[PDB]
């Protein structure tokens, strides 16, 4: 009777959004910017590749300053990398050894790590003892970690298999706000430039936007039909776009409450692990599990160029801040800066 | 005359 | 009493979804041109660098 | 000591590497209480060192998290003989385990633990009630024998018409006090070794 | 006539197959990283050791016996001499390298896994080439020009592998004949043969066992002719440059040569994964 009622009041809400975002879109991304000046035929190539890990890479994370990376591999170690010059600063070894998850502090001064142990262990780059340990093992969730991200240097947004994602005071060790929407394992998490919302993709291919300070999904985007492996924000901090197991790859307006445009291929069967965004937001790079990631013009959906370089399915891709460089990371235990 | 042969 | 719970906080959820600002996605792809103009010059994948300027060789 | 310190670290990983490829990792599946802790004798993990070959194994307290464990050496799968509602739940899981996407090179060794029980069920057991095939089935005792085959058969029947021989199944049978469940590891591990080699070197 | 007509055809069959069939191997192993594993690390230097055969071997021991006279100098015999020999040995040397492998992958498994590696590979490959271009360094030396002169009186040269004296030049043959046949005719057999007795002991089974019977018996084949000869002229050259001299010992050294025509064939085309990687490699 009452679950019944709110069944039926949720049902009806979700329609009412559905019929708002149907008659608010009248156009395109395309039908807007098709008739602009194209990227032409980008020769990005492998200016780099980074031959350490002896595993199956899951994750990588670009820095703030272009040089440094961080990646996480199943063999126990999580390695940080100078793109430029291919060297490795950190090598972090795990407590446990399956890892799916890393990332990097906007600061510098922060990695976390997190995967089948259902613990976000914090790791402080600077420490006066000389090396990298452990500064907070977050237990509080129930599951695998799938995704990561610092907000700051005392909170972080962690994703995880137990369907819920948290916000951490590091400090404290103790969730501050939980977001307990997702019915499936949540599987990705993407933060804003002005670091007052995110975005985080779960398997019941939902893509929920939560405000930090509020703690409520201020927004729900339903666009993809299988698991969200990974998410990105725009340089502008008013869209995103997502990428899942089922051959596309969609880019969401914040302000429009909806997606924008499809960037699949009828060529493309296989499932995108990773997508990340340009500097200027007219290149989106999406990895692939053909083992090949394909260059999209973000503004015109044009594959403008294929980044051929991996034995294996590619994980784990980023841009940089920057925009200078894209590095790629794939089961093959090699990571590849490109341009 | 030509008589033998390379051993390889 | 915990399904009734759940279901009451996803009637709450998507209340609070229902009400937003939607903006039209004509103006939004607009901002998204512009703000692409406008760092095109400071994007270094859509124009290649000279290997002088790129820190790449 | 820039540069060497990428050499120091690429060596220190080496020597982890070298590790964990003596290693054979083995990864548990099964219901709760379906005997997974009975079959070891000495993400829970515990080591027990045969003939100067390790083995190493690993269970879960399901298709993300299974993509981990997809350069494993081989999965074991602990089935309760004993009951009968969740045999066809552990045929699902079995299904499950076997065609999946990411485990298609993984032979599974198929441990059929706590058959004592069955034993004494059988001799006190409606297997031709639950399953209204049991008839016309040709396989100690002769109805342990027949119970047992006809698990091992109800078993092994789905593993075989799929894998196409990279992988096949190999079971087996354990008591609640039998002793033979480190033979029966390091002898099927052979096996699978045996049949990833012979591919590996183009014998075949 | 009839004679040489049928030499020079069986010659260049032999020759431009081991031209083609050692190119693309090399072609397909190292163009496709993926495709590369811890036998086809063998597999790529056996491809480029019978390349090497075929190039110094076929038309220098042929348009010389053709024409009764080298034609070439006596640098070109020296250099020429050395990577004959070389390459017969790293031919050998590889053979017996991947019969090592394959007793270790199949009777020892666990053992083998934290031995064998491509790292492994390589350092085999390394050891294999560096020893035989060490142990074939007296041919270059010991091999020079003699000259004669014909019916014509006209001037001829003769490329020969001549030592000092003879007591040095039979325990030369003797031990070239052990090391190069006669142990790998035995380790080959007893390697394959503990293979083939762990696999019968369906119809596939049977298919991978006569197989090894025919790499080692084609071994055999190829190769005791031509030893046999060596160890013939070495205590006695008279009787053997009578009756094989000319056009029989040119069928013996063909004969030879064409092991490293048959490799690639029993080792690479008849491989199941290979041939899917060799249709993907060349558009
Ligand atoms: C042209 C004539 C004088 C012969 C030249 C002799 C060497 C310079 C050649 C002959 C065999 C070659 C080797 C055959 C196989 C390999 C393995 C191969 O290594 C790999 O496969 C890459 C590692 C991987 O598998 O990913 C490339 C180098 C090497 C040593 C080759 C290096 C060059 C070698 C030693």
């Amino acid at each position: 009777s009452e679950l019944d009622q709110l069944r039926q009041e949720a049902e009806q809400l979700k329609n009412q959004i559905r019929d708002a975002r149907k008659a608010c879109a009248d156009a395109t991304l395309s039908q807007i910017t098709n008739n602009i000046d194209p990227v032409g035929r980008i020769q990005m190539r492998t200016r780099r590749t980074l031959r350490g890990h002896l595993a199956k890479i899951y994750a990588m994370h670009w820095g703030t300053d272009s040089r440094l990376l961080v990646s996480a591999s199943q063999d126990g170690k999580l390695i940080i990398w100078d793109s430029y010059t291919t060297n490795k600063v950190h090598a972090i070894p795990l407590r446990s050894s399956w890892v799916m998850t890393c990332a990097y502090a906007p600061s510098g001064n922060y990695v976390a790590c997190g995967g089948l142990d259902n613990i976000c262990s914090i790791y402080n780059l600077k420490t006066r003892e000389g090396n990298v340990r452990v500064s907070r093992e977050l237990a509080g969730h129930t599951g695998y970690l799938s995704c990561c991200r610092f907000l700051d240097d005392n909170q972080i947004v962690t994703s995880s298999g137990d369907t819920t994602c948290a916000l951490w005071d590091i400090e404290t060790g103790q969730q501050t706000t939980t977001f307990t929407g997702h019915t499936g394992d949540v599987m990705s998490l993407s933060l804003a430039p002005d670091t007052r919302l995110f975005v985080s993709g779960a398997c019941d291919a939902s893509a929920k936007l939560w405000d930090v300070r509020e703690g409520m999904c201020r927004q729900t985007f339903t666009g993809h039909e299988s698991d969200i492996n990974a998410i990105c924000f725009f340089p502008n901090g008013n869209a995103f776009a997502t990428g899942s197991d089922d051959a596309t790859c969609r880019l969401f307006d914040l302000r429009a409450d909806q997606e924008l445009m499809t960037y699949s291929h009828d060529n493309i069967i296989c499932g995108i692990t990773s997508v990340s965004f340009s500097k200027s937001g007219r290149l989106l790079l999406a990895g692939y599990d053909d083992f090949n990631c394909n260059v999209w013009d973000a503004l015109k959906a044009d594959r403008a160029g294929v980044l051929a370089g991996h034995d294996n399915r590619v994980s784990c891709l980023g841009v940089t801040d920057d925009g200078m460089a894209v590095a790629t990371g794939s089961w093959d235990s090699f990571l590849k800066i490109w341009n | 005359d030509y008589m033998g042969w390379m051993d390889f | 009493t915990a399904s009734i719970a759940q279901a009451r906080k996803l009637v709450e959820q998507l209340k609070m979804e229902a009400n937003i600002d939607r903006i039209k996605v004509s103006k939004a792809a607009a901002d998204l041109m512009a703000y692409c103009e406008a760092h095109a010059k400071e994007d270094p994948l859509l124009t290649p660098v000279p290997a002088s300027e790129n820190p790449f060789r | 000591a820039a540069v060497e310190r990428s050499k120091m670290i690429d060596r220190n990983l080496r020597e982890d590497g070298e590790k964990a490829r003596r290693t054979l990792r083995l990864l548990l599946l099964g219901a709760d209480n379906s005997g997974k802790s009975t079959i070891v004798k000495q993400i829970f993990e515990t080591k027990f060192q045969v003939d100067k070959v390790n083995f190493h194994m690993f269970d879960v307290g399901r298709r993300k998290w299974i993509q981990c464990f997809n350069d494993v050496t081989a999965i074991i799968f602990v089935v309760d003989s004993s009951d009968y509602n969740r045999l066809q739940e552990a045929l699902n899981d079995f299904k499950s385990i076997w065609n999946n996407r990411w485990l298609r090179t993984i032979s599974v060794i198929l441990f059929l633990n706590k058959q004592d029980l069955l034993a004494e069920k059988v001799l006190a057991s409606k297997i031709e009630d639950y399953f209204p095939e049991f008839a016309r089935y040709t396989t100690e005792d002769p109805r342990v024998t027949r119970a047992k085959y006809f698990i091992r058969k109800e078993f092994v029947d789905i593993s075989t018409a799929s894998g196409d021989g990279r992988h096949i199944c190999y079971p087996h049978f354990t008591c609640a006090v039998d002793t033979e469940n480190a033979r029966r590891i390091f002898n099927d591990c052979k096996d699978i070794i045996l049949q990833m080699n012979l591919r590996e070197y183009n014998l075949v | 006539e009839w004679q040489p007509a049928v030499q020079i055809l069986l010659y260049s069959l032999i020759f431009l197959l081991s031209v083609l069939g050692n190119t693309l191997v090399i072609t397909v192993l190292i163009r496709n990283k993926r495709m590369r594993t811890v036998t086809n690390i063998f597999l790529l230097s056996l491809a480029v050791s019978d390349l090497m055969l075929c190039l110094f071997c076929m038309p220098f021991n042929l348009i010389p016996n053709l024409l009764k006279d080298f034609i070439f100098g006596s640098a070109v015999c020296k250099t020429t001499t050395y990577f004959m020999g070389t390459s017969v040995s790293v031919s050998t040397f590889n053979l017996v390298a991947i019969s090592l492998e394959r007793y270790g992958a199949i009777c020892k498994p666990l053992q083998s896994r934290v031995w064998q590696t491509k790292s492994h590979a390589l350092k085999v490959i390394a050891a294999t080439w560096c020893l035989s271009f060490t142990i074939m360094t007296p041919y270059p030396i010991y091999s020079n020009l003699v000259p004669f002169t014909k019916n014509n009186n006209q001037t001829a040269n003769m490329c020969r592998f001549l030592l000092p004296n003879d007591v040095m030049q039979q325990s030369w043959h003797t031990f070239l004949l052990l090391i190069l046949f006669l142990i790998p005719g035995i380790v080959m057999m007893v390697a394959y043969g503990l293979i083939s007795l762990e696999l019968y002991q369906l119809m596939a089974k049977k298919r991978v066992i006569r197989m090894l019977i025919v790499i080692v018996v084609l071994f055999f084949l190829c190769w005791m002719p031509i030893f046999s000869a060596n160890a013939w002229r070495a205590y006695d050259t008279a009787s053997a440059e009578r009756r094989l001299s000319g056009t029989p010992i040119s069928f013996i050294l063909l004969l030879s040569y064409t092991s490293s025509c048959v490799n690639p064939i029993i080792y690479c085309f008849m491989n199941k994964r290979f041939r899917l990687g060799f249709m993907a490699t060349f558009p």
